[PDB]
């Protein structure tokens, strides 16, 4: 009943950059290698949208290969990108993490679950009805729950020693159908000591409606892009806070900056 | 090893201690009082004879 | 129980919980009692003498 995806691509601009280290510095410039989106590269974007004539709705949630790294980013309202799914076959032959940040509170699992065809949760903007994520978890390692209750929404996984790492920022954005423009740097939240081979993850997705038992549709866009081993240059003001950085192998003003 | 004096640095948060560009340590956060200070070599400048 | 057959070795501080028929010659198998099903765990002898 789905729609073939769009796999259409803008341009990254200049986000992606994020914390490397946990060092204090003040007025430094630092030259580092490591794992980083490149600057100005294709950024895969999926769409949810309303229906128009028939069952068209545009569902996206594929299998995205993980590699070395993600960034993800999302421009919504009313909180309909909620939560991830991690793991390596996404079956109940190998343990699977999921890290759900929505709804009561933040909800991270490391089980054996057994997942459903579209992870979809079946709630609207407020006083949610059900729950349609899992149908079977036999053997849990790990479960934390922490309290808590058009935007831009940025978010950074990595995995390196067993521990994850993800990294956030939110910022306030107006536009249509277009990718925006800027720089943004992304602060450590969260490092959980997991110690799993991921190599696919997947989105989890609500339905608003009116009132109904029928749920469909919602207005809203995803963006995805992996990370590539480069080399790159950092600034740091008097109290520590990231100012400016440049990819060293973009064009030759770059290497020359960098040199 | 040197002299101990009060400090009015800014620590950004949780920080325990602070250096430089050659990697001199000037300040601990001296818990149980929490009061930042400051480290200073217990002698320099110069002496001449 | 430890794992005695595996395709690729394993990275620092990651751990496996799998348990699935290792075929010798190729990738998957899922069928064991025959002539190349290996299964992928052996357990220890810790016995009297
Ligand atoms: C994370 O988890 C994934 C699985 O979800 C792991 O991926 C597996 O990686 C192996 C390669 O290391 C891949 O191929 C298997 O191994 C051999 C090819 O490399 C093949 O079997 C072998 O064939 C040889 C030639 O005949 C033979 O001599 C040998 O004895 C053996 O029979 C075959 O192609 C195997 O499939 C797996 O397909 C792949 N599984 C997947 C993708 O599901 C990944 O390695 C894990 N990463 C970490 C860090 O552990
Ligand atoms: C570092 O922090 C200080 C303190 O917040 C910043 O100085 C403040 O700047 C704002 C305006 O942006 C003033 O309203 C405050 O009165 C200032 N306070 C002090 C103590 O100076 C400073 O701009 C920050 N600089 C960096 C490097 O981020
Ligand atoms: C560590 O213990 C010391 C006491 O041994 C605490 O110091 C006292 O703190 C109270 C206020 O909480 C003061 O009223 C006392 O006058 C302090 N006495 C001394 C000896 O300093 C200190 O606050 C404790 N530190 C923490 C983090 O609780
Ligand atoms: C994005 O993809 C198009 C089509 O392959 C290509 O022409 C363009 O150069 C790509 N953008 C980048 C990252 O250069
Ligand atoms: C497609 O139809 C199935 C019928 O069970 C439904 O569960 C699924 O949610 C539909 N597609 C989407 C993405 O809504
Ligand atoms: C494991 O998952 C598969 C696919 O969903 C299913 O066919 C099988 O019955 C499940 N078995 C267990 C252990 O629940
Ligand atoms: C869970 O672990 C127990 C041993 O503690 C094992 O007997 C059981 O089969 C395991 N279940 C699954 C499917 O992980
Ligand atoms: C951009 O701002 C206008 C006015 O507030 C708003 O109607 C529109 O929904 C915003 N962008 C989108 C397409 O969400
Ligand atoms: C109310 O529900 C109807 C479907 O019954 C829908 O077409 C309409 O857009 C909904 N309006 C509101 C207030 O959400």
């Amino acid at each position: 009943n789905k729609s073939t995806p769009n796999l259409d691509q803008f341009l990254s601009s200049r986000r992606g950059f994020y914390y490397f280290d946990d060092t204090f510095r003040s007025s430094v410039r630092v030259l580092t290698s490591g794992y980083f989106l490149p600057f100005q590269s294709n950024l895969t974007r999926y769409l949810t949208l309303e229906s128009i004539t028939g069952r068209r709705i545009y569902f996206d949630n594929p299998n995205i290969p993980f590699k070395d790294g993600l960034y993800f980013a999302a421009t919504e309202k009313s909180n309909v990108i909620r939560g991830w799914i991690f793991g390596s076959t996404l079956d109940n032959t190998t343990q699977s993490a999921v890290l759900f940040n929505n709804g009561t509170h933040i909800v991270v699992n490391v089980c054996n679950f057994n997942f459903c065809q579209d992870p979809m949760l079946a709630i609207s903007a407020g006083s949610p009805y059900k729950s349609w994520v899992y149908t079977t978890a036999t053997n849990c390692t790990y479960n934390r729950l922490h309290a808590f209750n058009v935007h831009l929404r940025e978010h950074v996984f990595r995995n390196v020693d067993g521990f994850l790492y993800v990294y956030h920022n939110y910022e306030s954005i107006n536009v249509t159908n277009t990718f925006p423009g800027g720089f943004s740097v992304l602060k450590p939240i969260l490092k959980l000591p997991f110690g799993l081979n991921i190599t696919h993850f997947k989105v989890i997705m609500t339905l608003f409606s009116n009132t109904t038992q029928s749920f469909e549709a919602d207005a809203s866009a995803y963006f995805v892009g992996h990370l590539k081993p480069l080399t790159m240059l950092a600034d740091f003001d008097e109290n520590g806070t990231i100012v400016d950085a440049v990819d060293c192998s973009q064009n030759p003003l770059s290497e020359l900056k960098c040199t | 090893t040197g002299v101990l004096t009060e400090s009015t640095k800014r620590f950004q948060s949780f920080q325990q201690f602070g250096r430089d560009i050659s990697d001199f340590t000037d300040s601990v956060r001296d818990p149980k009082t929490l009061e930042i200070l400051d480290i200073s070599p217990c002698s320099y400048g110069g002496v001449s004879v | 129980y430890y794992r005695l057959f595996r395709h690729g070795k394993i990275k620092p501080y990651e751990r496996d919980t799998s348990n699935v028929p290792y075929n010798a010659q190729g990738g998957t198998c899922t069928d064991t009692s025959q002539l190349n099903c290996y299964q992928p765990l052996k357990s220890y002898d810790f016995t009297d003498t």
